[PDB]
């Protein structure tokens, strides 16, 4: 369902700079309660995500394009994970007898 | 000049002649790739059978 | 009744191909396969050659049509008419191969051996040929005991990897929707209720 | 393996080798591939899609297994003539696909969220990438570099084992039952190596049994036609085929193994189980 | 004339070539009569047997 959910988040781009913007967060609040997470550091991390440039800490900008690939990218790592742990939970429940 | 601009006649039209006979004599093994292959593919069904 | 009724889809009535007669007017009618736009090949009489070429005739509609004599294919007898090994045929070309495998289809038989590898064809509806009784039956069979069938193949893999004490893998080789997933089921249904 | 055993073969030339495609993709060495370009162009200093497609075309250009897609690049940048057929591939979102990154923050907070199920799914974030503008523990390898190991992996285990290949065949692409569509049959019939897989079965010999695996297992045939003692392996499987009366054209006698016919060990297994009848029973 | 020359010299050089190729082109023609002639020399007995 959390994954379902992911995607819905129309961002928006700034009038004034490139940046992406979340007006509605109805589906961040979605997949944050869905997944177990926060949904004020999810959303920081979405638009703001904060990464060292080489020596001290710095929060990149993210554009809408940008945003919405992170997201695709963080449902396609979901699905697999996923599904690599049902394969896990099913060879283990085969490998148990002798 | 002539004498080099007429040895340049006998090597250009050798070299018309070598590419007539090249068209010509390619198709001789070009051809013979169909006939090559035709009696390849008559031995090959020939020797299946 | 559900395994006599699932035998159609397996065994061949052999009584209506033994006839000497009728092997002997065919050889005599002299037939032989050529290429079709709409049904591959198809098959026809061989009459006199032209040089590299001869003239035959569509035993369908029966127009004289000239054909390469590279193009053309032996064809088979009637003895070998929806035969249960590929490798048994006299004639083995591309034109009795795709003829064979239309006659097993439409007969209602998918699977065709091979010499080692067994050949499967998706027929797209649920058939009778898969059910305990005919698991049981295929038990313990060698290849050549049964008809085609995926449940022979896992059999003779099973004895096989019993006996050499080799392992084995059942490897199911085609295209996107040929029935490897299928095929895959059935082997590991037959290991289960047989390897138990 | 008939060349090693010395018997009486000659070298049949099928012309089934997809070597050359296949080292086009994976082919690390030498002329990079497909998949070696692709991971070589995996980092991001200047590399974009056109400029891997420019690589590409350069490097793999006059292989013959590769031609361009159609007249234009309407759908599609190039081609890869497989051994089904040609296939009409786009280069498009393909960097992005081999990396996969994935956001830090995101994964990060996903490790330590409060739902057991969803910090056991993120347990391992070790191998995540996710930088921008070598090794690193081996934990830097690409998607294609990883689907190559478990490829690897596989092939050298199946190689271990025997093979039972199961060849499935589809009608038609309409989805209908009872319509066999000829043409494409043959065309898979063609590349399947059907044709190819059945002569070799009836030419040659794809029996075979050790010297001493086939005198238990055939001893009971023809008791009375070794001397009761010791003889040497090769020596007393001879006297075996000669007393079975078995034709000189039905089998093979090499330096370690016997090879046979498609069809001589069935009916040898029938006789023997035949002639034990009676002692089962 | 110097010009001229070399002009010669290029003609002379491509009709070398044709010349090159033909005899490589030959040879093939060469070659695949010799291999015509044997898969029609192995088709002969091949069809008495
Ligand atoms: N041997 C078979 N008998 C009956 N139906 C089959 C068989 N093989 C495939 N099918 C049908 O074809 C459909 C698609 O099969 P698919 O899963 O694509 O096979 P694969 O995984 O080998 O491509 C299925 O819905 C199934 O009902």
């Amino acid at each position: 369902s959390g994954v379902l959910q992911l995607g819905n988040i129309v961002f928006k781009k700034e009038r004034n700079t490139d940046q992406a913007s979340m007006p509605d967060n109805t589906a961040a609040q979605k997949v944050s309660h869905l997944l177990g997470i926060n949904v004020t550091d999810f959303t920081r991390g979405i638009l703001t995500p904060r990464i060292k440039v080489g020596r001290d800490y710095v929060q990149k900008a993210q554009t809408k394009e940008q945003a919405d690939f992170a997201i695709e990218a963080l449902a396609k790592a979901t699905y697999e994970r996923m599904f690599r742990w049902l394969v896990l939970r099913i060879n283990k429940a085969l490998d148990k007898t002798k | 000049m002539e004498d080099s601009v007429g040895c340049l006649e006998t090597a250009e039209e050798v070299k018309r002649k070598l590419q007539k006979d090249l068209e010509g004599l390619s198709q001789r093994h070009e051809e013979k790739v169909a006939a090559y292959d035709k009696l390849e593919k008559t031995k090959t069904r020939l020797q299946q059978e | 009744m559900a395994q006599q009724a699932a035998d159609k889809y397996l065994y061949v009535d052999k009584n209506f191909i033994n006839n000497p007669l009728a092997q002997a007017d065919w050889a005599a009618k002299k037939l032989v396969w050529v290429p079709s736009d709409k049904s591959g090949f198809e098959p026809a009489s061989l009459k006199e050659e032209v040089g590299e070429e001869a003239i035959v005739e569509l035993v369908e509609n029966g127009k004289k049509v000239k054909v390469n004599k590279d193009d053309i294919q032996k064809m088979n007898p009637p003895k070998f008419s929806k035969v249960e090994d590929m490798a048994e045929l006299t004639c083995l070309n591309e034109a009795s191969v795709l003829h064979n495998l239309k006659e097993r289809y439409y007969s209602g038989l998918i699977y065709t051996y091979s010499g080692l590898f067994c050949v499967v064809i998706n027929p797209y509806k649920n058939l009778p040929i898969y059910s305990e009784e005919i698991v049981e039956m295929y038990k313990g069979k060698k290849r050549h005991e049964m008809p085609p069938h995926i449940y022979a193949i896992t059999d003779t893999a099973y004895r096989s990897m019993m006996q050499d004490r080799e392992d084995q893998s059942i490897l199911c080789t085609g295209e996107s929707g040929a029935g490897k997933t299928e095929n895959t089921k059935k082997v590991i249904q037959y290991l289960a209720y047989v390897a138990s | 393996e008939y060349q090693r055993e010395g018997i009486e073969w000659n070298f049949i030339d099928f012309g089934l080798d997809l070597q050359p495609c296949i080292d086009l993709i994976e082919k690390p060495a030498g002329p990079p591939g497909i998949l070696a370009l692709l991971d070589e162009e995996c980092w991001f200093p200047k590399a974009t899609d056109k400029s891997f497609v420019e690589k590409v075309m350069q490097e793999q250009g006059t292989h013959p297994k590769f031609q361009k897609p159609k007249q234009l690049k309407d759908k599609a940048d190039f081609c890869i003539i497989h051994y089904a057929g040609k296939v009409d591939y786009k280069a498009d979102e393909w960097l992005m696909k081999n990396m996969d990154p994935l956001n830090d923050n995101i994964a990060t907070l996903l490790h330590q969220s409060s739902d057991k199920f969803v910090s056991e799914l993120w347990k391992d974030v070790d191998r995540i990438i996710g930088l921008d503008q070598k090794t690193r523990k081996g934990m830097f390898r690409t998607v294609g570099q990883l689907y190559k190991e478990q490829l690897a992996k596989l092939m050298a285990t199946l190689r271990n084992t025997n093979p039972n290949f199961v060849r499935c065949i589809i009608p038609n692409h309409e989805k209908k039952a009872g319509k066999l569509d000829p043409h494409l049959v043959l065309d898979q019939l063609r590349c399947n190596g059907v044709l190819e897989g059945i002569r070799i079965c009836r030419q040659g010999f794809p029996n075979r049994v050790v010297f001493q695996e086939f005198r238990q297992r055939y001893e009971i045939l023809t008791p009375n036609s070794i001397p009761k003692g010791f003889m040497d392996g090769k020596q007393a499987c001879v006297l075996m085929i000669k007393a079975l009366e078995l034709d000189s054209n039905l089998y093979r006698i090499g330096q370690s193994k016997v090879f046979f016919r498609a069809g001589v060990l069935a009916h040898l297994e029938e006789e023997r189980d035949l002639k034990i009848t009676d002692v089962i029973i």
